[PDB]
């Protein structure tokens, strides 16, 4: 329990004061990591700072007269060349690298710390399995499933200077809204978890483990729910994935009486006094923020992303219309029902959701 | 100086909490000795102690006294330059 | 006497006392080997704290310029009386 604790310490130190972007920070930042550093002169005007580990070489130019970074080049010892590590931006034909991104746009080190752990996770836990490969791969795999599956999800990589696979969908004015970003996390609980490559298959339209010969040990695909944000968190049925699944549960710790604003929404007398509120859940609501996709449980982040962009566009609009200082308002874990007048369920399209929505709004207005 | 010291000594201490006792013994002392400094450099000195940072208002009432002072004297000459021109 | 009444009115001077009693708390913290973090995070910020009333007292020279005008107002004043 003191190594967990000062590990804990060492990780809020680092995140508290991340250090300003000099040379000789970049330096030590990645000594603490156990990158090999060298720097060169390569003119009078112009220093390298080169780091490399197993796999990973990273090339800092600096520029001595100006006091700034000038070039950030990353180069990999795998046969794949082709790990994108640009910002994925639809229209600029400059692809803005997120290592360089990370050194000039911000003004600290923080920015860049994230993305070195993201590719020394990458580099530490890469064998026959490349997890640069198969990271980059993962991207179509699941950008295919969301066509063969009809699921209106956009997937991009690389998001704001920040390594990830981002699912984003179209919000009420076109513009892309980020639901979850899909990463790789070193698995804290358990050193032997097989972390296996899963493929998804055209033929089959499902995922497939084609060499359960290639596993990594020790790391988890992760996907984080990115709220927008305590009425912009996402809420969960407790029995809607197993409790091994869940990584992050947003423990309401016991010293601030914070029901979920669903259920503090079934105790509090403050309605529309034109609605009955009638809940029909059977499980408690938790919140839950990030989920553990690895291997078998990739066919969760569709029934996953779902839920969230449901419970988006329905619960929270209807809790929100309900709290706004008689018709009766039954709400329970897949569907919403409005007397005789209206229905929506989970499993409806989302055109049949706003459209219960705008029916809803109109008779509360 | 003794800020710039004192910043980095901070930073490579949230850096490197793995070194040796000795090495976070010596730099704390380091640190103690800055503001050590610090402490003295502030009791020796009048003017950095005067002005300790902020402005209360007694910038807005020197203000009121240069305003009010200086458009007195501004009527007294005019009235002045008005008497004597006969 | 008055002077020191004056000094630890303004409010860099709470600061400064304060940031040492924080680097004080965490001394002694790394003399019992076991560093609290709270006391690290109360004294980075008041070290912040500290930083943006140093920016604070710059904007000194609104002072200086009342002290160049005060002075011209009493050589204005001494030679009207002299007159």
């Amino acid at each position: 329990s003191y190594v967990e604790t000062l590990d804990s310490m060492i990780e809020l130190f680092k995140d508290y004061k991340p250090g300003s972007i000099t040379l000789e920070n970049i330096t030590r930042l990645c000594q603490t990591l156990g990158l090999e550093s060298f720097t060169e002169e390569l003119s009078n005007e112009l220093s390298r700072l080169s780091t490399a580990s197993k796999i990973i070489v990273i090339d800092v130019d600096y520029n001595k007269k100006q006091d700034r970074i000038q070039d950030v080049k990353l180069v990999l010892a795998s046969n794949f060349d082709n790990f994108d590590y640009f910002n994925q931006r639809d229209g600029e034909h400059e692809k803005s690298n997120i290592l360089l991104n990370s050194l000039t746009k911000y003004p600290d080190l923080k920015a860049f710390h994230n993305n070195l752990k993201f590719l020394y996770l990458l580099d530490a836990y890469s064998h026959k399995l490349d997890l640069f490969k198969y990271f980059t791969e993962l991207s179509h795999y699941i950008r295919q499933c969301f066509q063969d599956n009809c699921c209106d999800f956009k997937v991009r990589t690389n998001l704001n200077d920040k390594f990830g696979i981002y699912i984003l969908t179209q919000g009420i004015n076109g513009k892309e809204v980020p639901l979850a970003k899909i990463y790789l996390e070193e698995n804290k609980s358990d050193s032997q978890y097989r972390f296996y490559e899963y493929i998804y298959s055209q033929e089959t339209k499902s995922w497939i483990n084609e060499s359960a010969e290639n596993f990594s040990n020790g790391i988890s695909l992760v996907m984080e729910i990115v709220a927008n944000a305590y009425t912009d968190l996402i809420w969960f049925p407790e029995d809607f994935i197993s409790p091994e699944l869940i990584i992050d549960k947003v423990t309401c710790s016991s010293n601030s009486s914070s029901s979920p604003p669903i259920i503090d929404l079934f105790s509090n007398n403050n309605y529309n006094s034109r609605i009955q509120l009638m809940n029909d859940f059977t499980t408690k609501l938790i919140n839950i923020k990030k989920f553990d996709i690895s291997n078998d449980n990739l066919d969760l982040i569709s029934e996953i992303l779902k839920w969230v962009q449901w419970s988006r566009i329905v619960l929270q609009n209807v809790f929100k219309l309900v709290s706004t200082p008689v018709l009766q308002l039954i709400v329970s874990e897949d569907h919403i029902i409005l007397d005789t007048i209206s229905e929506c369920n989970l499993y409806d399209d989302v055109k049949c959701w706003s459209k219960f929505i705008e029916k809803f709004q109109d008779i509360v207005s | 100086e003794f800020i710039p010291h004192i910043f980095y000594s901070l930073h490579q201490i949230r850096k490197d909490p793995n070194n040796l006792s000795n090495q976070l013994e010596t730099l704390t002392g380091s640190i103690r000795h800055r503001l050590k400094l610090c402490k003295s450099l502030i009791s020796e000195n009048e003017d950095t102690k005067d002005l300790l940072s902020k402005s209360p208002s007694e910038w807005q009432d020197i203000i009121h006294q240069r305003e009010q002072e200086l458009q007195i004297k501004r009527d007294v000459l005019d009235d002045l330059y008005r008497k004597l021109q006969r | 006497t008055n002077s020191e009444d004056k000094l630890s009115k303004v409010q860099l001077y709470e600061d400064l006392c304060r940031y040492e009693d924080t680097l004080s708390k965490l001394v002694e913290s790394v003399d019992r080997f076991k560093p609290n973090l709270d006391i690290a995070k109360d004294l980075i910020r008041t070290d912040e704290a500290l930083f943006e009333n140093v920016k604070l007292l710059a904007e000194d020279n609104i002072y200086r310029n009342l002290q160049k005008i005060d002075k011209d107002s009493e050589e204005l004043d001494s030679k009207t009386r002299k007159i």
